[PDB]
C-alpha cells in the first residue's frame, strides 16, 4: 500500500483524453500494470485529480504536459522509469528529486 | 570457402555496371581470387600472400591496415564519405583502384589479370550461387517468422496471467478491508453505547 | 512487376544449365514474359492472356488448372513427385515443355522465342535483380532478429517480475490478518477497561 495516496498517469496514449489511440508500449504497459498492482491509481483519463506523471523513452511530449501542468491548479512531477525500478527493488518510497 | 558480389563501375565506361566477385577461404590474407564480368566477357585473378605482403611492404603502411581497407573497397564497405574510383585497362589488362579524398588521388592497389577463355561457366555459376543465396535466406527468414509469432504469442499470454494476478489481488484487498470495516464499526458501536451508559 | 528466376536442364543440352526468367505484371493469367538464357545468348518470348485463354480452349479445361500446372512448371513449384522436361530448338527458336508420367508425356506448352541483340543487358539485369533481393531479404533477416532478441529479453524479465508478484500476493492476506487482529484487540482492550471503569 506504498503508493495509496501516489495516483500516476502514464503516457501510453498517441492523443490524450482519448481511449482509441491506445499505444502498444511493451515495457510501460506492464510498468503501468505494475503501478497499479502495487495500489497506485491509474486513470486513463487526465483529470485534475492526477498527481505524477511517468513517460517512457519518448521526449517529444514533455513540451505537451509541460504546457498542459501550467493551467492546471497543481502541476505534476515528469519523473523516469529508474525511480519506479528503484522504489520496487529497496521496497521504499525513492525522492523524486533525483528523479525528476 | 566463401565469397561476395558487388556492382563496379569504370571511369572508362561509367555507363556500363560491371560485376566484381572476391571469393577467399577463411580470411583475406592468405589470399583471394576476383573475377571481373560484364555479361559477354570475364577476367580472373589470384592473390596470394606474396604479392599483398610485397605490396604492403613498399607502401611503407602497417599491414594490419592494409587488409581493411583493401575490404572496405572491394567488399563494397565504403562509407558515404569514402569514395572509391577503380581503372582497369583492356588492352593490357591491368586493374588498379585510387580513393578519391580531399580532392586528391591515392594508388592502393595494382593487379594483373587474365582473360578467361569460358566467360559462360563463371556467369553460370554466380546466378546458381545468388539464387542457392536467395532460397536459404528465404527459409531462415520463413523460421525466424515462425519463432516471432510465437514469442509474440508468448508474450500475450504472460501480459494476461499478469492482469489476472493484479485483478485477484485487488479483489481479495479490498474484500478483507471491507470485512474489517464492518467489524471495527461494530466495535465502534459497542464502545459508543457502553460509554452513554456509564456517562449515567 | 513480379518475377522469378528458375534452373533447367534441356536435353537437347543437358550439359549445361539454363535460366528462366517468368516475369508477370498481376497475376499469371493475364500474362508473362520469358526470357532463356544460358550465360552468352539470351532468347526473350511473350505470352498474352489471349494465348493463355486459347490454350486452355484446347486443352478443354478451366483457367485455374491450367494456371496451376504452369506454376508448377515455370516456377519451379514443382511438388515432391513431378517430372518436367524442356526442349529448345535453337535452329527455329521453339521452346516446349512437357510433363513426364511414366512412359506417357504431355505437351503442356510450347511457345516461340527470339533472340536478343543485346545479350549481356538481360544478364547484367537478372544479376542485378538478384542482388537486390539478397540484399533485402538480409536487412529484413537482421531486423526480424533484433525484434527476437528485444522480445525475448522483455519476456525474461516480465516472467520473474510476474513470479515476484505471485509470491507476494501470498504473504499479502497473513500481513492483513495479523494486522486487524492488533487494532480489533486494542479496541477490546478498550473495552475492557470501560467495563472495569463501570464496575464501581
Amino acid at each position: 500500500s506504498m503508493f495509496r495516496r501516489h495516483t500516476v498517469y502514464l503516457d501510453s496514449y498517441a492523443v490524450i483524453n482519448d481511449l482509441s489511440t491506445k499505444n502498444e508500449g511493451t515495457r510501460l504497459a506492464i510498468k503501468a500494470l505494475e503501478l497499479r498492482f502495487h495500489g497506485a491509481k491509474v486513470v486513463s483519463c487526465l483529470a485534475e485529480g492526477v498527481s505524477h506523471v511517468i513517460i517512457g523513452e519518448d521526449h517529444s511530449r514533455v513540451a505537451d504536459f509541460k504546457a498542459f501542468r501550467r493551467t492546471f491548479k497543481r502541476k505534476f512531477k515528469i519523473l523516469k522509469e529508474s525511480w519506479v525500478t528503484d522504489s520496487i527493488d529497496k521496497c521504499e518510497l525513492q525522492e523524486e528529486n533525483q528523479y525528476l | 570457402m566463401e565469397r561476395k558480389i558487388s556492382r563496379i563501375h569504370l571511369v572508362s565506361e561509367p555507363s556500363i555496371t560491371h560485376f566484381l566477385q572476391v571469393s577467399w577461404e577463411k580470411t583475406l590474407e592468405s589470399g583471394f581470387v576476383i573475377t571481373l564480368t560484364d555479361g559477354h566477357s570475364a577476367w580472373t585473378g589470384t592473390v596470394s600472400e606474396s604479392e599483398i605482403s610485397q605490396e604492403a611492404d613498399d607502401m611503407a603502411m602497417e599491414k594490419g591496415k592494409y587488409v581493411g581497407e583493401l575490404r572496405k573497397a572491394l567488399l563494397s564497405g565504403a562509407g558515404p564519405a569514402d569514395v572509391y574510383t577503380f581503372n582497369f585497362s583492356k588492352e593490357s589488362c591491368y586493374f588498379f583502384f585510387e580513393k578519391n579524398l580531399k580532392d586528391v588521388s591515392f594508388r592502393l592497389g595494382s593487379f594483373n589479370l587474365e582473360k578467361v577463355e569460358n566467360p559462360a561457366e563463371v556467369i553460370r555459376e554466380l546466378i546458381c550461387y545468388c539464387l542457392d543465396t536467395i532460397a536459404e535466406n528465404q527459409a531462415k527468414n520463413e523460421h525466424l517468422q515462425k519463432e516471432n509469432e510465437r514469442l509474440l504469442r508468448d508474450w500475450n499470454d504472460v501480459q494476461g496471467r499478469f492482469e489476472k494476478c493484479v485483478s485477484a489481488k485487488e479483489a481479495l484487498e479490498t474484500d478483507l478491508y471491507k470485512r474489517f470495516i464492518l467489524v471495527l464499526n461494530e466495535k465502534k458501536t459497542k464502545i459508543r453505547s457502553l460509554h452513554n451508559k456509564l456517562l449515567n
